């Protein structure tokens, strides 16, 4: 039916040191707060970083999110991809104080140098 | 905890014998819980319409009570108000000159 | 802290299953979420105060219950095969945009019959003597294998307690056949030459309870151990 | 010189009942929406006729917003009991005023977000929309909690953005209705009051909006320190009423002139006593 | 539209 948050790809494997780019599209143009949740294997999801409509980028160190109201799409960029970063990354959106709506989540494996 | 201000007045200019509306206007009070009675000759007037609760920029609440009334050459009307801020109920009689 | 129980559960189609959650955040909002094979976080039921609960996006076949403010429970009256998934509890303060704090997870397998259920065969491999001389470190490998389904908790143990530092225990089980799973695990240490040190690979199989209807494989701890070879 | 304001109240009640939550929205000080938890079927409801424009989704989602606010105040009330170490079985009030002022250039003038507990100021967002003012020690707990969660960033985003975006929309939708004014009809009354003196009283009736000025003057000068003035009061039909009054000597009533200033008046009325 | 609060008091 209504894919309110569409996440791509589903699994993403990258060589340690690269930059990862996760992408996300939402349908409801009114959504104005987008948290990302990060899920290590066996652990529960935990809040990674978030951005409001009013901004274009938020960045905590290595992780950095890109909102774009017009094309109605959102994205996460991790810059020094270590294997610590291997987890399922969940894109979320909501309006106001409505309840959070998660994506299907992108599974990121950062393969280690050797 | 603010002590209510009361005004008792009619909607239309008062012509005894002719239908009208009597108003009790209670403002500058806090907390919101208040008891308002409209009296006809000392006696509680049965059906009294009330406005919805509202407050002012200073945080205090106000409210309009009213009922249909036909003034006469002698009947007294009044508004009686009970509220936490007053140790006893204040009563205010209608006065066509005000 | 958000803490669920049980951490794993096997059930027969038509059984009653009951997932529980506790939290000590003094939060009013609590949630039960469903994940399916690592993807998705679909809301089943939530609650913003006891003793009420509200419908989520996927309530069909599920019922919630909020006795305390601290506790929240999801209940399956007749478990179907389609309710095989992982479940997450969460909590959050009331108001908007407050962060969901999620529990660590509860795995649920629902099965036609309990025939293919099999506990693991636990192997302990002693560290390669090429590595002992070469880098001066001993990787004690442990392997759990031939179990079904993947509901196995593998801890290392030593002289009694466990360190948690040195363990490269696999994330995912491996599907070595259709009704057969497997799970590798490593331990990195030096200490090993000495034969006074005890070493143990314990694996806990989250199988059937005693309630549930041949070696009937219940919830069980099957381990394997070795002493120091100098 | 425009504005939006949403006024919100929660009242604790001892006994079985949860707190009552009422939210009233104002545009240019004119009530346009209301929500009340005690209503039979609680939802936001239009108040002016110009809001019937908005479609089901507007009401449905604003209604969902209210229900979240309701719980917010329920939890905030409880926490406040704890802070002031208050006993159970009390009735306590929590209040929020919130909104944006606007220039004729459609630009944010001032943002407002403030609270009161038991009719005393509790916490308010400062004019900068970044920092807080805490009235007492209990409020200082809240302030810290809100600094750690980064609340002000989010209120700011609503105020500068959504408040302003939406105030625009509403003024375009109800242009004909906020334009309305009603002229005061005024007259003077004569009340032989004491021995020697009388009371002259200048009424003004049938007028809207509420703002108005009445002045008595004796031969050029203004009589503010000897005048009685009553707070402006609603008739109940939509209009308003006010009167001002003076204590003069009998015979000399023609000396005194009342004056009435109002927006909808094309020129201020001047008035004198007639027999 | 109406404001919406975040953390409780």
């Amino acid at each position: 039916d209504q894919q309110q948050v569409r996440q791509s790809p589903q699994s993403l494997t990258v060589w340690e040191g690269g930059t990862t780019v996760l992408t996300c599209s939402y349908e409801d143009s009114t959504f104005n707060y987008f948290p990302w949740y990060q899920q290590f294997p066996g652990e529960g999801p935990a809040l990674l970083i978030s951005i409001l409509s009013v901004s274009d980028k938020k960045e905590d160190g290595r992780f950095t999110t890109f909102f774009n109201k017009r094309e109605k799409k959102l994205s996460l960029h991790i810059i020094d991809s270590q294997p610590g970063d291997s987890a399922t990354y969940f894109c979320a959106a909501l309006y106001g104080n409505e309840k959070i709506t998660f994506g299907a989540g992108t599974k990121l494996t950062i393969k280690p140098n050797i | 905890q603010k002590t209510p201000q009361i005004q008792v007045y009619s909607r239309h200019p008062p012509e005894n014998g002719k239908p009208n509306i009597l108003n009790c206007y209670v403002t500058q009070f806090h907390p919101p819980h208040i008891e308002i009675q409209m009296l006809k000759n000392g006696k509680k007037i049965p059906k009294v319409e009330m406005s919805d609760m509202s407050f002012s920029k200073d945080w205090s609440f106000y409210i309009l009570a009213h009922t249909e009334f036909t003034p006469t050459e002698t009947d007294t009307y009044a508004c009686r108000v009970k509220h936490d801020s007053m140790a006893e109920p204040k009563t205010v009689y209608w006065d066509r000159d005000m | 802290a958000v803490t669920q129980s049980p951490r794993s559960k096997v059930a027969v189609t038509g059984g009653k299953v009951t997932l529980s959650c506790h939290q000590t955040n003094n939060h009013d909002y609590m949630y039960w979420y469903r994940q399916d094979t690592g993807h998705g976080l679909r809301l089943i039921h939530y609650s913003y105060v006891a003793d009420s609960t509200e419908k989520g996006d996927i309530p069909d076949g599920y019922k919630a219950s909020r006795p305390s403010q601290e506790n929240f429970s999801l209940i399956l009256e007749l478990a179907s095969l389609s309710q095989t998934a992982v479940y997450f509890c969460a909590s959050s303060d009331a108001g908007g945009r407050n962060t969901l704090y999620f529990g660590a997870g509860t795995r649920l397998s629902v099965l036609e019959d309990l025939r293919n259920v099999t506990p693991p065969k636990v192997s302990l491999f002693e560290p390669s003597k090429a590595e002992i001389a070469n880098k001066q470190k001993a990787t004690l490998v442990c392997l759990a294998r031939g179990f079904f389904p993947d509901h196995v908790e593998l801890s290392w143990w030593v002289n009694g307690k466990e360190v948690h530092s040195g363990v490269c225990t696999d994330p995912q089980a491996y599907k070595e056949s259709n009704y057969s799973y497997s799970l590798s695990s490593r331990l990195r240490v030096s200490f090993w030459h000495n034969p006074r040190n005890h070493f143990r690979c314990q694996v806990q199989f989250h199988g059937l309870s005693e309630e549930d209807k041949s070696p009937k494989p219940v919830t069980q701890n099957i381990s394997a151990e070795a002493w120091g070879r100098a | 010189p425009h504005s939006m304001r949403y006024f919100e109240t929660a009242v604790s009640r001892p006994g079985l009942e949860e707190p009552r939550y009422i939210s009233v929205g104002y545009v240019d000080n004119k009530e346009f929406v209301r929500f009340d938890s005690d209503a039979e079927n609680p939802r936001y409801e239009p108040r002016a006729p110009w809001m019937e424009q908005e479609g089901p989704e507007y009401w449905e989602r604003e209604t969902q917003k209210a229900k979240g606010q309701e719980q917010w105040f329920r939890v905030s009330l409880r926490n406040l009991l704890g802070y002031y170490n208050q006993s159970a079985g009390g009735s306590h009030t929590l209040q929020q005023m919130s909104g944006c002022d606007l220039g004729s250039d459609w630009r944010l003038l001032r943002g407002y977000l403030q609270f009161a507990y038991e009719g005393r100021d509790y916490i308010a967002l400062n004019e900068d929309l970044k920092t807080w003012t805490a009235a007492d020690m209990a409020a200082q707990i809240t302030r810290r909690k809100w600094e750690q969660s980064g609340a002000a960033e989010h209120y700011k985003a609503y105020l500068e953005g959504e408040c302003v975006e939406w105030l625009h929309r509403y003024l375009k939708n109800g242009n004909a209705t906020l334009l309305r004014t009603d002229s005061p009809k005024a007259h003077v009354t004569h009340h032989p009051r004491s021995k020697g003196e009388v009371t002259l009283r200048c009424w003004a009736l049938g007028f809207y909006p509420a703002d108005i000025t009445l002045t008595w003057q004796l031969n050029g000068e203004e009589l503010t320190q000897d005048m009685e003035l009553v707070e402006t009061r609603p008739a109940g039909d939509g209009t308003f009423q006010k009167w001002a009054s003076v204590v003069v000597p009998l015979g000399k009533e023609q000396n005194y002139t009342c004056r009435v200033y109002h927006e909808g008046l094309p020129e201020p009325l001047t008035l004198r006593w007639e027999p | 539209k109406a404001p919406y609060n975040f953390a409780t008091m």
